[PDB]
């Protein structure tokens, strides 16, 4: 089977930038190289076949080039609807193989997160467990640290985090840190606080309840 | 295996086309029949 | 024009996973197209499972040929996939796909590409049995945030909407997380103007079709 590798694995670009994605093969694929676009909401969508040929309704901003073991997709004037993940595929051999994918995400100005804290629902405390949510809304860049502190004692392991995909219009991320506890332990303590560190914050920001 | 066959057949198609417009086709039949006669 | 894939959400190990793709544009016996199945593992690797022609000819990926079957049903215009002796490693998004068959005299002969894809259909392979989710309010205390915590459900996926589709701007529905218990949990949160809490009611509509669970929970400011 023909090995496919794209470079770079991840990249970021500002709207307007030129973006090139490279696809290298272990053998020569003699121009049987296709490019496809993947967005999370919609069905996958092809954009190029046979190295250069654009399909109808694909913008001519996209253009393909290459030969042998080395191919390249190029986005001329990258627009909001173009941020997505791109795959190359070979049609030369009997078992078709795709590349691993190049994810194109947005670079934009730093934006600090809005921090919220949500206490656990009465209903769920009746059920016998307790979830406490920290929400970090609409921030960039993606990297952010979320510390849990219960009665000034630092926590670890009992909490899980999740992060949304970049917003279609805002171009920013949001993140939920859910802290799950037995009703016992949650009843033990008094003061629950969520500490946030992020590039766009000068001092760590903490939000808390009793 | 077929999808792999097409990668050689494309070159065969190219070959056929270049001798398509360049040696008319009636000429091709005629020389075909010439070869056959030698049999 | 339209390709609708469907099948089970959850399949037991050593079971058989059967999918159907309903084709809503033209007949599957159109001699201009092949059809194919392509799958994506959660590890993002894309794999060609196999192709089938209106005439009956199939190609199967070597690593699966011992245990895969594709077939079309012209009478109802569907294309079916069966995958046997299924393991956890077969948990994937399964796309049904169309592939132009260019005849010899086309300008674009021998160019083989997947030109149209359906939305996909996710299949988890696990011994665990279905489980509907619990829905708990995340109550608000310039702009306020509120939401719904959708905890302890199996398998994926659940869909959360707000005001039956009417509230769309400012919504953030998070990816699920796998808890130690082996069940899934997520949160969905919206930011609204605080002036509106005491006047506008906010309901979240959670749906979990793998267990036929539908729940509508209203989120009121905290007390
Ligand atoms: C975004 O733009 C600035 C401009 O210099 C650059 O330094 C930075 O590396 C970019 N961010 C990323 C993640 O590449
Ligand atoms: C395989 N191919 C025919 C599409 C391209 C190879 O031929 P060429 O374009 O290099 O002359
Ligand atoms: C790519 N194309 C289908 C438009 C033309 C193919 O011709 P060729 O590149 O094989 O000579």
């Amino acid at each position: 089977d023909i090995q496919m590798t794209q470079s770079p694995s991840s990249l970021s670009a500002s709207v307007g930038d030129k973006v090139t994605i490279t696809c290298r093969a272990s053998q020569s694929v003699t121009k049987y190289l296709n490019w496809y676009q993947f967005k999370t909401g919609q069905a996958p969508r092809i954009l190029i076949y046979g190295t250069y040929t654009l399909l109808s309704g694909v913008s001519p901003r996209f253009s393909g080039a290459g030969s042998g073991s080395l191919y390249t997709l190029t986005i001329t004037n990258i627009q909001p609807e173009d941020f997505a993940t791109y795959y190359c595929q070979q049609a030369h051999s009997t078992p078709w193989t795709f590349g691993q994918g190049t994810h194109v995400a947005a670079n934009r100005t730093v934006a600090a997160p809005s921090v919220f804290i949500f206490p656990p629902s009465d209903e769920q405390l009746k059920s016998g467990t307790a979830s406490v949510v920290c929400l970090l809304n609409n921030f960039y860049p993606r990297e952010a640290k979320v510390q849990w502190k219960v009665d000034n004692a630092l926590q670890s392991g009992n909490s899980q985090e999740s992060v949304t995909e970049q917003d279609s219009k805002d171009s920013t991320y949001s993140l939920s840190s859910t802290l799950t506890l037995s009703k016992a332990d949650y009843e033990k303590h008094k003061v629950y606080a969520c500490e946030v560190t992020h590039q766009g914050l000068s001092s760590p920001v903490t939000k808390s309840f009793n | 295996n077929w999808f792999n066959i097409t990668n050689w057949l494309w070159y065969i198609k190219l070959f056929i086309m270049i001798v398509g417009g360049l040696v008319g086709l009636r000429i091709v039949f005629a020389v075909l029949s010439v070869v056959n006669r030698v049999r | 024009v339209q390709l609708v894939e469907s099948g089970p959400g959850l399949v037991q190990p050593w079971g058989t996973l059967s999918l159907t793709c309903r084709v809503s544009g033209d007949s599957v016996s159109n001699d201009n197209y092949y059809w194919a199945w392509i799958r994506q593992t959660p590890g993002r690797e894309l794999q060609v499972i196999g192709t089938i022609y209106y005439s009956g000819t199939t190609y199967y990926n070597p690593s699966l040929r011992n245990r895969v079957t594709i077939s079309l049903d012209k009478s109802v215009n569907v294309v079916s996939l069966r995958l046997g002796s299924v393991s956890a490693a077969d948990t994937a998004q399964y796309y049904c796909v169309r592939m132009p068959s260019h005849g010899f005299w086309s300008t674009s002969f021998s160019y083989w590409y997947f030109d149209l894809w359906g939305r996909g259909h996710f299949v988890a392979v696990s011994w665990a049995s279905t489980k509907g989710p619990s829905v708990f309010p995340l109550a608000p205390s310039g702009t306020a945030a509120l939401g719904c915590l959708v905890k302890d459900y199996f398998p994926e996926p659940v869909t959360v909407s707000w005001n039956s589709g009417a509230l769309t701007s400012g919504v953030h529905t998070f990816p699920a997380v796998l808890q130690s218990s082996g069940l899934y949990s997520l949160s969905s949160v919206v930011t609204v103007p605080s002036s509106s809490l005491g006047t506008q009611t906010y309901i979240c509509n959670v749906d979990h079709k793998p267990s036929n669970t539908k729940v509508d929970k209203k989120v009121e400011p905290k007390s």
